[PDB]
């Protein structure tokens, strides 16, 4: 779960056809990504090369592309080692799954 | 490379329908106008005829 | 286009939502416009046939 990781600041607002992927790319392949992220689909943004987060295993990075690229971009990345990681963002839908956990806790005690 | 080339190359892409097919749709909408216009002309002031020709 | 490229797509939406709006009130004017004058030909009609009816009288 993402709650602490992605931020409202990390997603296109008010989008008019551009979705943004949450494009997590290890580091087998980041540099590939960061000189490829407009070419891996059709009617991609130029320069919408930007970083987020990371982990054991990869480097989470998100580019910005057209609507029905989305399926291209899958097409043409998920054979480069790359990975999209479709979540979506909301102030209490991350910190109510924490406050349930806690509560569970607190009250099993 | 691209750059600024390929941002404009794109955004023009964008434009050939995102305002184009909206001016289809809103000169369609004044096409509308005008006929529901001539429809509007010859329906409802059409009973108020009829009904003062049948005062007549 | 990171700044300036999504802000030139959102503004021609914009202007596309623009057209929209002007249609869609030039549409409604228009019908206004088209009971008011139906209503003024239905009277100037209605003159004729009313000094016809004298005229029967």
């Amino acid at each position: 779960s993402l709650a602490e990781i992605v931020k409202k600041d990390d997603f296109v607002l008010d989008s008019e056809y551009l979705v943004t992927l949450l494009v997590v790319v290890p580091k087998l392949n980041h540099n590939d990504w960061i000189k490829q992220y407009e070419t891996l689909a059709e009617m991609v943004v130029p320069r919408s090369s930007n970083v987020l987060s990371e982990d054991q295993d990869s480097y989470l990075c998100n580019v910005t592309l057209f609507r029905k690229a989305v399926d291209d971009f899958r097409h043409k990345a998920r054979e480069n080692k790359f990975i999209v990681r479709d979540f979506q963002y909301n102030e209490e839908e991350m910190k109510a799954d924490k406050e349930e956990m806690t509560r569970l806790s607190t009250d099993k005690k | 490379a691209l750059s600024d080339a390929d941002v404009q190359k794109q955004i023009k892409h964008m434009m050939a329908f995102i305002e184009q097919e909206a001016n289809e749709k809103a000169e369609e909408i004044d096409a509308k106008a005008e006929e529901e216009f001539n429809i509007e002309k010859g329906r409802l002031v059409q009973t108020q005829r009829l009904k003062i020709m049948e005062y007549y | 286009s990171q700044t300036q490229g999504i802000q030139q797509l959102l503004q021609a939406e914009k202007r596309a939502a623009e057209k929209v709006a002007d249609a869609r009130k030039r549409k409604a004017r228009r019908l206004k416009q088209a009971k008011e004058e139906a209503q003024m030909e239905v009277e100037q009609y209605r003159r004729e046939r009313e000094q016809e009816f004298q005229s029967k009288q």
